[PDB]
């Protein structure tokens, strides 16, 4: 957040969840990054960079994030037509 | 009568089988004089519950296995268990065939092969 | 029944967004709720939506995403005249900073803060934020 | 898949799919499990789709790859046909096993002296191990488990679909786990025969070893005799 | 005579490495929305700035065949001048022991708040971002934003947790049974939390997904360490 000479202020910008666009408090333990990692596609190997993701408590308890990380491979990969 | 054996019996006497599971016998007289060697007990009433109790044990522990406590050659047989089973080296039979609705996910998946065909009656319970 | 059409109109896609939802079907379709939309699209609250046609009134779907917080309507609808307006602002917004109450002129349907440009009064419909 | 053949499923795997009866799920149905089903044979059971399961093993499989500790993706299970299958399972792969009877609380305590912090969790059946769950949404693991038809889903981020009521569904399915692990991280890769197969994840089947291991001491002596 | 400390040996994963320093701030902490397990991580990155004000020392009391038990039940705030706060409550038998048990349990729950500006910017933010809520059982605070020099504008009981918070200028009202202050302090902690959890169009701009200190800093915990 700005100010009079742009200078940032706030003691840490919070992560915003990927599939609920809301952001996630300092206690909120239901929360998961979950990392998926990519390959080299050639052999089907390890190679190193990977997927991360974010999820909020919210749609994890009432289970719904299963169906988002579904969706958020699918416009990626490894996902094709499932 | 009464004489329910206390927890301060029991939560030694599985110990001291684990550990000095060879030197026990079956015997009442042997098993004490081990558990008189082995540890102190510091009283001698104390000593002569803990024996019995002890070969108490020692009798189920020569058939399967108890849930209290463990010992090597249980975990011996646990793994001999835990690899491999007689049952199938195959898998399952090798070749198992599916009804129609199946086929049809198969179709549009590229397979072709290795089905059979039977189309049961309607419907659940009727 | 159905007596005023827009304000049972927002509370189905104030619903929706707090389950956590992206599609939402909204009926029966009025010009004032599409030109409410238009300016609340511009500032960025909803996305893309798409008006189907019925001869009946029309059905409308819409895109959303949880930037949107709550939007509300008022009614009945009251009269402003550029001094009764920061009361209102006052009362109805989180803060001064963002917030937009909306309202329609004899100048066409638009937020506060362009009515103040233009020196014109009209009645107060909803707000959001 | 992603890579155009050299990790879609092979002729040979839909063969042990078949044979361990996986397609094959129960007569109960959630409102989660919907997509996963393609439909209904003429009588109550409902067939799962192998292909939509062959996806949701892989970046499973994928996410167990991703971190760099193999000694910290905690494998629970608790019902008996998932004792001996965990225990090759993390074993032959670092991981660490948690058998039987969970014992609450060892994923927040200060005190008990069995007290881990994971990253992952790979469950069999919600409904048996429904305790650690619970557990992992009050410390931050991501959740991973088999989930059947009529298993619902609520503390999981994502489901390896499987009949899996007790049967060799259960064996196959982890040690096809343990197989895309290795093909990925391991030197195992080539993609053709593995040494360790599914013959030895499956149930002990207790009075069924004693009877075998009799008939076949009894086998034995008669090829001597 | 002897000498040295030799206190906190860290049990907890998160606290072997602020212990071995490879964790600069809290703020890291946050942003990945982990549980704090253990007091001394706080007071180690803290604990020349953290005050503490303790609000009631209430007894409470159950009957028994043989007549009154009573135990003390206090409540006691903390925080530092620069945005960071918690309470606590905790009861025990006797007074002081109940007192260091909520000291303890208010510096394992700190949180951090968000303060914004009035209408426009000089710098330095003074008062709260936007008009938020909290609730705790019939009590109820409205925080209400306000222009700089007015003061906090509230009863006794908020005056105390809004001043360590940093939080200079406010406008509250109250609604409900404030009598009851455990209601009434637990409703503004709630509404103090709400700040960082309250959506504003700055925010709008999405994050870039950072990899966490558990990720990386992996490395030294694979030894025996849990």
């Amino acid at each position: 957040m700005q100010s009079n000479a742009g200078e940032f202020v706030d003691l840490y910008v919070p992560r915003k969840c990927s599939a609920s666009n809301r952001i996630i408090g300092a206690k909120d333990h239901a929360s998961i990054p979950m990392n998926v990692a990519e390959v080299d596609k050639v052999t089907g190997r390890f190679n190193g960079q990977s997927k991360t993701y974010a999820i909020c408590g919210a749609i994890r308890r009432m289970g719904e994030s299963d169906d988002s990380i579904l969706r958020l491979a699918k416009s990626h990969g490894i996902v094709s037509q499932n | 009568m009464g004489r329910v054996r206390t927890k301060t019996v029991k939560k030694a006497a599985r110990v001291i089988i684990e550990k000095y599971y060879t030197r026990l016998g079956n015997d009442f007289h042997t098993n004490k004089r081990v558990c008189e060697e082995i540890a102190i007990i510091p009283s001698k009433k104390l000593r002569n519950k803990i024996a019995g109790y002890v070969t108490h044990l020692m009798k189920r522990i020569q058939r399967g296995p108890v849930r209290g406590i463990s010992i090597k050659l249980q975990e011996e047989e646990r793994e001999r268990r835990d690899n491999y089973v007689p049952e199938v080296s195959a898998l399952d039979q090798e070749i198992i065939e599916v009804d129609p609705d199946t086929k049809e996910m198969l179709k549009l998946l590229d397979f072709g092969s290795l089905s059979n065909l039977q189309v049961t009656q309607p419907t659940v319970g009727m | 029944v159905r007596m005023n059409v827009l304000a049972d109109a927002l509370k189905s896609i104030n619903n929706a967004e707090k389950r956590g939802k992206r599609q939402v079907l909204i009926r029966p379709c009025s010009k004032v709720i599409v030109r409410f939309l238009t300016v609340m699209m511009k500032h960025g609250y909803i996305g893309e939506f798409e008006i189907i046609d019925d001869h009946r009134a029309g059905k409308i779907v819409v895109n959303l995403t949880g930037r949107l917080n709550k939007c509300g309507v008022i009614s009945p609808r009251f009269d402003v005249q550029l001094k009764d307006l920061e009361k209102w602002q006052n009362n109805l917004l989180p803060s001064r900073q963002f917030g937009f109450i909306v309202l329609t002129t004899s100048a066409g349907i638009m937020d506060h803060e362009e009515a103040r440009r233009k020196h014109t009064g009209g009645k107060i419909l909803g707000f959001f934020f | 898949s992603g890579a155009l053949d050299v990790l879609q499923m092979k002729e040979e795997d839909v063969l042990k799919f078949l044979a361990a009866g996986t397609h094959l799920g129960g007569t109960n149905l959630d409102f989660q499990m919907e997509q996963y089903i393609y439909k209904r044979k003429s009588d109550g059971i409902y067939i799962i789709n192998l292909k939509r399961t062959w996806e949701k093993l892989l970046l499973a499989a994928r996410a167990i790859v991703a971190i760099e500790n193999p000694a910290d993706v905690s494998v629970i299970s608790s019902r008996n046909t998932g004792q001996r299958a965990v225990l090759k399972f993390a074993a032959a792969t670092g991981a660490t096993p948690i058998a039987g009877r969970f014992t609450p609380g060892t994923f927040t305590n200060q005190i008990q002296a069995a007290f881990r912090e994971p990253r992952l969790l790979v469950v069999t059946d919600p409904r048996a191990d429904h305790q650690p769950l619970t557990e992992a949404s009050y410390v931050n693991l991501p959740t991973i488990a088999l989930c059947n038809t009529d298993s619902p889903l609520r503390y999981v981020d994502i489901a390896i679909p499987c009949n899996n009521k007790g049967a060799h569904s259960v064996g196959l399915m982890w040690w096809m786990l343990a197989r895309e692990v290795l093909r990925m991280r391991g030197t195992i890769s080539r993609e053709h025969p593995w040494e360790v197969m599914p013959d030895l994840y499956f149930y002990r089947d207790p009075e069924e070893i004693e009877k075998e291991e009799q008939a076949a001491a009894e086998k034995a002596v008669t090829k001597e005799e | 005579g002897k000498a040295g400390d030799k206190e906190w040996l860290p049990v907890t994963k998160l606290g072997r490495l602020v212990k071995d320093m490879k964790i600069k701030s809290l703020e890291e902490i946050y942003l990945f929305s982990l549980p704090i397990k253990e007091s001394e991580i706080i007071d180690f990155f803290l604990g020349a700035a953290l005050k503490d004000k303790v609000l009631k020392i209430m007894p409470v009391q159950k009957q028994t065949q043989a007549g009154q038990r009573t135990r003390f039940k206090a409540f006691v705030a903390i925080g530092d001048y620069n945005g960071h706060v918690g309470l606590g409550m905790k009861c025990s038998k006797e007074v002081a022991t109940a007192i260091r048990g909520a000291i303890i349990l208010a510096k394992l729950s700190i949180v951090p708040v968000r303060r914004g500006y009035w209408g426009n910017k000089i710098g330095k933010p003074h008062t709260v971002r936007c008009k938020v809520t909290g609730r705790c059982g019939s009590v109820l605070v409205r925080l209400i934003p306000a222009p700089r020099g007015t003061g906090i504008i509230s009863a006794p009981v908020p005056k105390k947790l809004l001043l360590m918070a940093g939080i200079d200028d406010c406008y509250t009202s109250a609604g409900g049974c404030t009598a009851t202050l455990g209601n009434f302090a637990k409703a503004t902690f709630d509404a103090i939390s709400k700040t960082y959890s309250y959506l504003t169009p700055d925010l709008w701009k999405e994050t870039v997904f950072t990899k966490s200190p558990y990720q990386e800093f992996t490395d030294h915990l694979v030894k025996t360490h849990t």
